[PDB]
């Protein structure tokens, strides 16, 4: 049995350092058979490799992060660690440690190295890129336009835009509207804020009947806000 | 954006057979290194599934199976089961410039257990209210879809759009179904500065598209 | 009197073969050598030879030869002749222009793959030079690839010189590996000590 475990700071400011650290349990970082490697994978998307660090002092970087990427290891702590300087909103991710084996029955284990492979991985943290202080939203409307209209449903909406941090509450007609609903989850834009819609199907010949209003409710920055959603015309 | 290229999902019915192809080049693949596969269970690390193209470590069981071939590789799931939905990669070495490990864009397995469902798609432009706050955002919202597996791309005149694009991993709506939302965010300048763009969404290799003109 | 066949076997049949990179040389001399037998001892993929007519080898006289053997994998076969280049002939084992010897080559999937895989054969990937006609390297030093000293450590620039093949038996065949062995053939000016049957000194 080998475990890893990953720590490091949830939240870095753009422009600072990160670092991250990984403590390897039923085995030794001073390893000759095995290296010590970080994965990163931002939300919703794949897994990049950062680096590896082997037999303490040898390291091998990812090409197009090496000038950001540091590793070293700790034989004391029998942990091993990564710095990575100048994080922009690209680099907001779940890093995972791991270690890297080369194939079995092998001599010469540098010469192995291409063949190398990842387990086990460790759990793997979170860490989000932002300089966001507590900010409430804007709510902008999204209008039912001549298309939808001319057919049997319309689609209309509210953008919860520009908001930190989470989370955000969105009803319709103060939870007298239900069915038809659905609030995304919200997006991270590359300005550290948050973002989410919601929208709702609901019946063409509404449009002029029925008030669309959506509640907004913002409990970090006490924010909450009414926005009325009709199909004002392009 | 990755090095390897696999399909970004693959569905079955309990009890089928499945494939996950990893296409890379002579570079990688066909320069003769090892792929390895790793399965993420949702909400969890990935976790070694095949290494050096075919062997299974201890636990991972009978019914995956690993090859490759060429510049491809090939990851085989048969008795598919439910416990099986998870994003599968495959991993590599390519030798190109100075050497670095590579992954596959990772592939969505779907067990089917409801009927498949083509998405809806509604394109917002930015608001009249939005705009007068000096601010465009595009909305791309996409409804009604199974598998919860989707791909959105945007066009500005044609051109593909990267920057300003954020886009949200399918969803459960209250009908059991999938739903998705992809955002592109402009300034009202750059709004203005096109013809018209599109959202395109494709789903299990079918793509459609909604589109939006400044004019219109 | 001379009835003792040269060791071919020693060489050809050798339980081990080294990486190409440490590439093996066996010195035969003072016996009989019938190349016939070694053409029809087994089903060689490659049986290649330069600087003398393979009709008549037999009639043929050295003052000693050399049989280097090594594995590499199948598609680098074709390095091992004169004139050629790639990663094998510059930087792990060369061919003079005016080779005279023979390059005898067979597939060894059966004994050099193994399922997992077999990563123990090595080749060197990065020199500073390329090989001159039969010099050996043999060492392991990192390879200092830009401006700054490596101090016997691996980073960026500062790579390990040699590197795995991976043989596993299902690969391609030119991914397979292939067992070599390259005999030399010395004409110095003493007398021959290696000769076939079939020439007139016997
Ligand atoms: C490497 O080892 C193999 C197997 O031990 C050698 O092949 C063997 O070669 C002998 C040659 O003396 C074969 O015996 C011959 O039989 C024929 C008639 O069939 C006869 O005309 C010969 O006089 C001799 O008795 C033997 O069958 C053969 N074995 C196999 C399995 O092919 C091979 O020669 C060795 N290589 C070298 C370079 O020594």
């Amino acid at each position: 049995q080998v475990q890893l475990q990953e720590s490091g700071p949830g939240l870095v400011k753009p422009s600072e350092t990160l670092s991250l650290t990984c403590s390897v349990s039923g085995d030794s970082i001073s390893s000759s058979d095995y290296s010590w490697g970080w994965i990163r994978q931002p939300p919703g998307k794949g897994l990049e490799w950062i680096g590896t660090i082997y037999y303490i002092k040898n390291t091998y970087y990812n090409p197009s992060l090496r000038s950001r990427v540091t590793l070293s290891v700790d034989t004391s702590k029998n942990l091993f660690s990564l710095k990575l300087s100048s994080v922009t909103a690209a680099d907001t991710a779940v890093y995972y440690c791991a270690r890297e084996r080369p194939p079995f029955d092998v001599v010469v284990v540098p010469a192995a190295r291409p063949y190398n492979w990842f387990d086990p991985w460790g759990l793997g943290t979170l860490v989000i890129v932002s300089s966001a202080s507590t900010k409430g939203p804007s709510v902008f409307p999204l209008a039912p336009s001549s298309k939808s209209t001319s057919g049997g449903t319309a689609a209309l909406g509210c953008l919860v835009k520009d908001y930190f941090p989470e989370p955000v509450t969105v009803s319709w007609n103060s939870g007298a509207l239900t069915s038809g609903v659905h609030t995304f989850p919200a997006v991270l834009q590359s300005s550290g804020l948050y973002s989410l819609s919601s929208v709702v199907t609901v019946p063409s010949s509404s449009l002029g009947t029925q008030t669309y209003i959506c509640n907004v409710n913002h409990k970090p920055s006490n924010t909450k806000v009414d926005k009325r959603v009709e199909p004002k015309s392009c | 954006q990755s090095v390897l290229m696999q399909p970004p999902s693959v569905s079955g019915a309990p009890g089928q057979r499945v494939t996950i192809s990893c296409t890379g080049s002579s570079s990688n693949i066909g320069a003769g290194y090892d792929v390895h596969w790793y399965q993420q269970l949702p909400g969890t690390a990935p976790k070694l599934l095949i290494y050096g193209n075919n062997n299974r470590p201890s636990g991972v069981p009978d019914r995956f199976s690993g090859s490759k071939s060429g510049t491809s590789a090939s990851l085989a799931i048969t008795g598919l089961q439910a416990d099986d939905e998870a994003d599968y990669y495959c991993q590599s070495y390519d030798s190109s410039l100075s050497g670095s490990k590579v992954f596959g864009g990772g592939t969505k397995l779907t067990v089917l257990g409801q009927p498949k469902a083509a998405p809806s798609v509604t394109l917002f432009p930015p608001s009249s209210e939005e705009l007068q706050a000096n601010k465009a955002t595009l909305v791309c919202l996409i409804s009604d879809f199974y598998p919860g597996a989707v791909t959105v791309a945007w066009k500005a005149d044609s051109s593909p759009v990267k920057a300003g694009v954020e886009t949200t991993t399918p969803s459960k709506q209250s009908n059991n179904k999938y739903a998705a939302s992809s955002y592109l965010s402009l300034t009202p300048e750059q709004w203005k500065s096109h013809r018209s763009y599109s959202c395109q969404v494709t789903h299990e290799g079918s793509t459609v598209e909604k589109t939006v003109a400044p004019t219109e | 009197n001379i009835t003792n066949l040269c060791p071919f076997g020693e060489v050809f049949n050798a339980t081990r073969f080294a990486s190409v990179y440490a590439w093996n040389r066996k010195r035969i001399s003072n016996c009989v050598a019938d190349y016939s037998v070694l053409y029809n001892s087994a089903s060689f993929s490659t049986f290649k030879c330069y600087g003398v007519s393979p009709t008549k080898l037999n009639d043929l006289c050295f003052t000693n030869v050399y049989a280097d053997s090594f594995v590499i994998r199948g598609d680098e076969v074709r390095q091992i002749a004169p004139g050629q280049t790639g990663k094998i002939a510059d930087y792990n084992y060369k061919l003079p222009d005016d080779f005279t010897g023979c390059v005898i080559a067979w597939n060894s999937n059966n004994l050099d793959s193994k399922v997992g895989g077999n990563y123990n054969y090595l080749y060197r990937l990065f020199r500073k030079s390329n090989l001159k006609p039969f010099e050996r390297d043999i060492s392991t030093e990192i390879y200092q690839a830009g401006s700054t000293p490596c101090n016997g450590v691996e980073g960026f620039n500062c790579y390990f010189p040699l590197q795995s093949y991976g043989f596993q038996p299902t690969n391609g065949v030119g991914y397979q590996p292939y067992r070599v062995v390259v005999l030399s053939f010395e004409l110095l000016h003493a007398p021959a000590t290696v000769c076939g049957p079939g020439s007139h000194h016997h």
